[PDB]
């Protein structure tokens, strides 16, 4: 009875909300890294003691599968690439016939006629003077004219520009941070699916740092589950869609180049330098990854109990390899110690549900977000690599197609650069704060 | 903590509307320029053109966001006040319930779903309602 | 509507300073949000780098007109209201015009023009007025 | 007296003003245009009904002559020009010997030795190889060296950029709207001939919609005037001053390039292409623009009675053709279909006051701007190329001379390229928003 | 003969006056850091030609626009605490917090009389913080005290 | 209680030490109808015709212009401008080809034998199918022998060279720094100020005094001078890593020239692209060269000795020397005079120990500005006979650092980067941040 309109300002309510986020790191952390290009451009410290503000009775609605967080870090990924890739080499002048011998030299079964050994005519400084040079490319960026005439596979195509030899592209974590005006709600219940209510919502400044790791089929050195193997999906139903399958404990891999390689750098105008892959030392080998098998096993088992219960106890899960297509999506794809190895993930894939070495090969020249046009020389790197890397999670298709459903068939997929983000991102949301509110109060002015 | 207040009920959060108010811009001379502490961050993120756009127009629009809010209130008769009282009746229509419910034992985000669409009405009221006043202080005050 | 009053005179036309007021700002932020309607320019045109500039420009600007005027009005003593009074005395050589002249029979267009030239007089003796007068509170309050 | 000083905040008072208007096209016209430069470039959504307030009793001074708006509409659309051409196929390894023969098969009269048969060596997507290739120029762009060899016009000024072929130049209307403290003010006055005061006047916060078309001597696609054919200058006094001459009916031109033509590709590097002219498939006939005579005569005569009345009434008033100098003024210059064709107007200037076929040349080298730093070649469009324009205005100088016995002398004149912008923009007005005044009362605190 | 009269010689005149002297300046050195922007940006339209070149130069534009968004932001920063502590519109302000002897043990003779501003501003810089905080906490119990009166 | 009361103010003239980007002006009449100026196109912002000061009377602020903020701003606007400018330019590189020389053997005094090579090259023409055979001259330093007839330009294992646009003059005009609003910027008026102190006498400016962005080496040219005596303005005077930057009190002048009449060919390179060669020399070949008066170098120098004993003693010895160590840029003195790069022998300066002069000069043409190699400039010929008279205005020197610790220090003609140039004409102005809150106690309570 007798009430009136009232204002309030700095009423904390909200509304969802699509802004900007500024990139920032930990300073410490980069270790004078500045040739890092996720340091360099990521150049503004996070705060120390990143807080997190509980909201008891909150509850809020999540979906990472229209998450535009995942939409603006795809975005500034490419961003970034594109400017730290922006001023270097052109190797325009490397688009030369080559005549190109086997290397036989010493080298195994495993990798006959993997190796080219190519000599052309490039140019100096000078103009008026040519000289003859070569290079031991790998067979995946060499093609055939109309059996000794040669060209680098993105001479129709596109222009190759050769990455910056100082800069490494190591993954670091990076925090994304609301501007003023706006908060991040993070999700924190267990076993959320990423579509539904969430009942434990707290408040942040910053996201926790994700590493921007690059890969398909696989996703590396990301997060775990804490309870058990999560899947999800934006449609379970549907074929078309991918199933990301987070796992609660890490499948470790151990993948080496064990070719001991010498660089070779090579005058090509005045100021500019190309990196040729000089000779091998010592014996030729194939690149490959190892997985413990045990682990792999009970990995699985885990990630069919999960499908069954969306899937049916009867029903037999069977798991395949991969579908013919592009390289960059029919096999794993590493960029680790700056070489891009892609490998093959049938041996995981091939069983049926009711240490394994994966060969790998390394392309130099590639199309990393699935563009044409903008092709990358990777000069090459010296010496014997090897890395240790933690599985995280899957990206899985379903074939479908099947009659009534009798027997499902699951194969490797994902490709799609957005996914590796929404496995990361899947807890955030983005919203407003909107600090003008208006309620009765039994007063009058 | 700046949300802390969200599940507290409506006449407890406004104990600290305060907080709320200054994040709004503090959080921006905060984030620019104390945050900011390399030099060679601004040099380089100088370079990179698109970046600087975007970022300022996310500044220059969080400052024409936060005067949009303050010339209403100026307008409506609230300046200066983080609670303002006004002579504009409540309407059932807007909600019918007791006063009880709707301060306490319930949130602020529960209350502004409520409102939801009966915003914009209010806000028309509560501009005319400040000109009459206006007018009528100006009469009396060339009456000595 | 905006600027509908122009033709009406002085009195009429101070009813539609809500209108005129709410417009510096309000347009500022809707013509900013009527592009999330079209994403895609949003991004493109963030490559016409001197487009880019031009419009930031053009939006700082109009903040920075906004609160001079406002500050202008804080010192004055007039922070808040769209209708103040002050005690500086009307002088009849800035015009020697009967009220009956001013608030009928003459529109807002018309008297700028005809007391343009003592604009700044006029604002100089206002900001006194307003220091003697803060500094007479501060006594007051002093003798408690 | 016992007045007081009164602050007032709101007050419906504007002074002239200079600033940034911004573009914005209608919506639901961009279809899928991302592709045009006037759509892709203008996409911020206009206001569906456009209001507008007329002001009673409000008599503001207009003066087109001296304007903004002009004058950034002309600095607008030259930078948008310049950014669609920027991320283009270069064609500076065209700048060849060319060896050249003309095309004599199947040739009317009026063609023969205008379009030549011109072969040449150029690059390939190799460094290593050259291709051997031919292709169809007209004769103006392409000239003699000092005798079957010849190079292209532009060699010896700038480098030219070819159009990429996917981008429309196709005139989308735009609207230029004031940003928030500024406002537009429009008259509405019949017969106002600019440079003075308008009785009717109203505030809108956009202008009409006006299609940027480049174009001389002629208007083409404008607006027509309400009641009478419009003369409007600067100073009708003085022979120096162009004038502009707004029609109320509308003369329709029928405009073709009969020739079915070919388009070839051709690849020159890595990632691009440069398209060429092929053979010509069917008879070649002369490019021309019909013009229906009576309804031309009849639009004429109008225009001199207005004449006759701003001169003497026993003057004689003739037409004649432009005097001489580039052809981008002494012809009639416009783009149709996304071709560039150059027509001889004489036709329609010949005559003394007291279906007319203009035959046209197209041209591919481009400086549209007369500006001698760039160039553009436009690509060839395959196809028979039609289209149909209503002439809304003229571009008239008077000769002057100070030709006595009153027999004024008129011939079409252009070139600068802010007077067709006058023709759309002559009724609008920039103002700013200046709040406060102060006003006796007799109220104090 | 000196300290008969209050006129300073411009911008920064009464920066070597005494406080209490300095207090007559307090407009001349408020108006300046909002209007000093618009006058030096209106100076631009003496040389169009100018402002068209500026443009072309990326870098510059960037930083000569975050400088003036910066100096607007600051602005408001400080508007916006005035408003909070209850000194909105004011240029002197008078509170309910006490003054502390800790802060400064001055007489008030000595500290208008003698001191600069910018010497008063060294001395009580340790005690910023503190002042502001009290502020601010005197604003929001005032607040809530006129609303149950009007609520009565 | 005492119930003094918390006061605030706004509007309190304070401040405090702050950096910010402040921006260039030049005087709006400096256009002088020529654009074409590296300075004047960029540096566009005309300023105010009738410019104040405000003298602070009871003001005494510290300054110092070692730590000078403003000083590293015009070194980053400075390479910035000058980048900038040879952007939209002919960038050269069909230049790097091998070149045909012989030695230019025509009216050649002894002193110029070597100094200048004749070289033909095959270069491209309008078309890239023709190539033609040109020819010019090039002076000895720009040149390097391929392994004796076969050279090349001497930066084709280093990087590209632009050549700088022909229509823009370089000629330093007088540049306003000035403060954004919210900012002031005070200037130290003590005329004998050493620097690294407190300073009486402060005025408070919007804009600095007209500065030229003059470039030298060794000589600084066309500064200001000092009123009363000449001071010694150094980081630390006994640190020999550091730098004395001597300013004098009277102006001396140096006389130079580029005597031999040279002509301009102009080649066409490419489709709108030219290249300026130098074509042959009118008359016959001198070396350029710098006049400085006898008796007027060693008044100067001997004032700079009298005020550079008192760090040192009364019986001291200070004995200048010719300098020494690294490439021209430091051993000898630079300044570009009428747009040709000069780098004149200053040893003729510094041969004295206290208890005319005709300095010869080269000319190069290809030039590494502000100590960089990623990019050259190709300063294009000038035409007719160029000469110019500057005025010293002061000196960078150092000292070698004692050995022994005798009696006798020397001090030697220094070099460094630009900062020091700068440092010398802004060691007067400091930028300060203005803030308007604050609070005092008084008897006032609500
Ligand atoms: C310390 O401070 C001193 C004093 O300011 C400064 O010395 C001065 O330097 C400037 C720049 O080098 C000198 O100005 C030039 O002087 C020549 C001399 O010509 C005289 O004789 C002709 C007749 O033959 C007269 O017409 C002329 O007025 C003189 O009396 C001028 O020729 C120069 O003009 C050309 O260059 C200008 C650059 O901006 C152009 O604006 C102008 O239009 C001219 O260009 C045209 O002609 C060129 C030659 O044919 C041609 O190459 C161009 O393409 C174009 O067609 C210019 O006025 C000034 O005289 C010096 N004064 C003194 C006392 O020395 C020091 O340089 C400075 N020190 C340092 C280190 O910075
Ligand atoms: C998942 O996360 C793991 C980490 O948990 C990542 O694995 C690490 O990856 C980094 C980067 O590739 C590895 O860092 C490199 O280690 C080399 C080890 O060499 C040692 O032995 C030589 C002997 O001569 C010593 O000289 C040397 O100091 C070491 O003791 C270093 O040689 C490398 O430095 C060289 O290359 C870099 C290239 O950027 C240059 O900048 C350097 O100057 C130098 O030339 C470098 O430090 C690290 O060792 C890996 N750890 C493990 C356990 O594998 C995975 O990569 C990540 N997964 C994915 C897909 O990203
Ligand atoms: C003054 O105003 C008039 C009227 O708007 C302009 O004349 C029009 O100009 C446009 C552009 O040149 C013409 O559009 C073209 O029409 C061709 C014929 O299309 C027929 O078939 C389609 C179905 O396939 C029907 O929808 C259509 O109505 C016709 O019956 C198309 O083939 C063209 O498409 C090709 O070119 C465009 C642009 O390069 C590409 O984007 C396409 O992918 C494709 O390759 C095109 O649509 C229009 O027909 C003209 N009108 C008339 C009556 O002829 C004048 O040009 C304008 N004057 C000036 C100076 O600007
Ligand atoms: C207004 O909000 C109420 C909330 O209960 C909702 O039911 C109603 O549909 C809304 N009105 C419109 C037009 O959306
Ligand atoms: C215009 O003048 C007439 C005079 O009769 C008046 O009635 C009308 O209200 C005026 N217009 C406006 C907008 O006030
Ligand atoms: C146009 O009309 C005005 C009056 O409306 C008149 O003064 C002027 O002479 C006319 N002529 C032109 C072309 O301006
Ligand atoms: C003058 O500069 C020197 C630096 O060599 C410094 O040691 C000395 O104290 C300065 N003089 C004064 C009065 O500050
Ligand atoms: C060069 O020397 C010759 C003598 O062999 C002389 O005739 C000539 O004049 C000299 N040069 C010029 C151009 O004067």
């Amino acid at each position: 009875e007798n009430l009136w309109v009232t204002v309030y300002y700095g009423v904390p309510v909200w509304k969802d909300a699509e802004t900007t986020l500024f990139c920032a790191s930990d300073a410490k952390a980069y270790e004078t890294k500045k040739h890092n290009v996720w340091a360099t451009h990521c150049c503004v410290p996070t705060d120390p003691n990143p807080q997190e503000i509980h909201l008891e009775n909150v509850t809020e609605e999540f979906n990472m599968w229209k998450n535009n967080m995942v939409e603006q870090m795809h975005t500034d990924i490419i961003s970034l690439w594109d400017q730290s890739l922006k001023p270097c080499v052109k190797l325009t002048p490397l688009c030369v016939t080559l005549q190109c011998t086997n290397v036989t030299n010493n080298i195994t079964d495993d990798m006959r006629g993997e190796l080219k050994n190519c000599s052309f005519n490039m140019t100096t400084e000078l103009r008026d003077k040519k000289q003859k040079v070569y290079s031991l490319f790998y067979r995946l960026d060499v093609v055939q004219i109309n059996n000794k005439e040669y060209r680098l596979i993105n001479c129709n195509t596109s222009a190759i520009t050769q990455a910056c030899p100082k800069v490494s592209f190591e993954p670091i974590p990076i925090h994304y941070c609301a501007p003023a005006g706006f908060a991040i709600l993070k999700c924190k219940d267990k076993k959320f699916n990423g579509t539904g209510p969430c009942t434990n919502v707290s408040t942040v400044q910053c996201t926790h740092g994700i590493k921007p790791v690059v890969s398909t089929q696989l996703l590396l050195n990301g997060s775990l589950a804490e309870e058990e193997v999560i899947i999800r999906s934006e449609n379970i139903t549907n074929n078309a869609k991918n199933i990301l399958v987070q796992l609660n404990e890490s499948v470790q891999i151990n993948c080496t180049r064990p070719n001991n390689n010498t660089r070779k750098s090579i005058r090509i105008g005045p100021g500019q330098w190309f990196y040729a892959t000089g000779d091998i030392i010592g014996d030729i080998r194939q690149a490959h990854c190892n997985v413990s098998k045990a682990t792999w096993n009970e990995t699985l088992g885990k990630v069919v109990k999960q499908l069954r219960k969306h899937f049916g106890n009867n029903t037999i899960i069977r798991f395949a390899n991969s579908s013919g297509g592009d390289l960059e999506v029919t096999t794993h794809s590493f960029n680790c110690g700056g070489e891009f190895f892609y490998c093959n993930t049938s041996g995981l894939f091939n069983s049926t549900w009711i240490s394994i070495t994966l060969p790998c090969r390394i392309k130099q020249i590639i199309n990393m977000w699935q563009r044409i046009g903008q092709a990358m020389y990777a000069p090459p790197i010296q010496g014997v690599i090897r890395c240790v890397s933690n599985i995280t999670g899957l990206i899985l298709t379903r074939d479908g197609g099947s009659t009534n459903s009798t027997t499902e068939t699951f194969r490797p997929g994902g490709g799609d650069m957005r996914d590796n983000w929404r496995s990361e991102l899947y807890k955030y949301k983005v919203v407003k704060i909107e600090p003008l509110g208006v309620a009765p109060t039994r007063c009058k002015r | 903590g700046f949300l802390g207040a969200a599940g507290s009920t409506m006449g407890a959060a406004s104990m600290t509307l305060t907080v709320q108010a200054r994040n709004l811009l503090s959080g921006i001379v905060q984030q620019q320029s104390n945050l900011l502490r390399a030099p060679e961050c601004q040099q380089h993120l100088l370079k990179l053109t698109v970046w600087g756009i975007k970022q300022l127009q996310a500044r220059v629009l969080a400052v024409e966001r936060y005067l949009r809010d303050q010339q209403l209130l100026g307008i409506w008769g609230c300046s200066g006040k983080l609670i303002c009282c006004t002579n504009v009746p409540w309407n059932s229509t807007w909600s019918n319930r007791n006063l009880s419910e709707i301060w306490d034992n319930m949130t602020w985000l529960q209350w502004d779903k409520e409102i939801s669409n009966y915003t914009q009405i209010i806000y028309g009221l509560l501009e005319e309602s400040q000109n009459q006043q206006e007018k009528n202080e100006q009469d009396l005050l060339a009456l000595d």
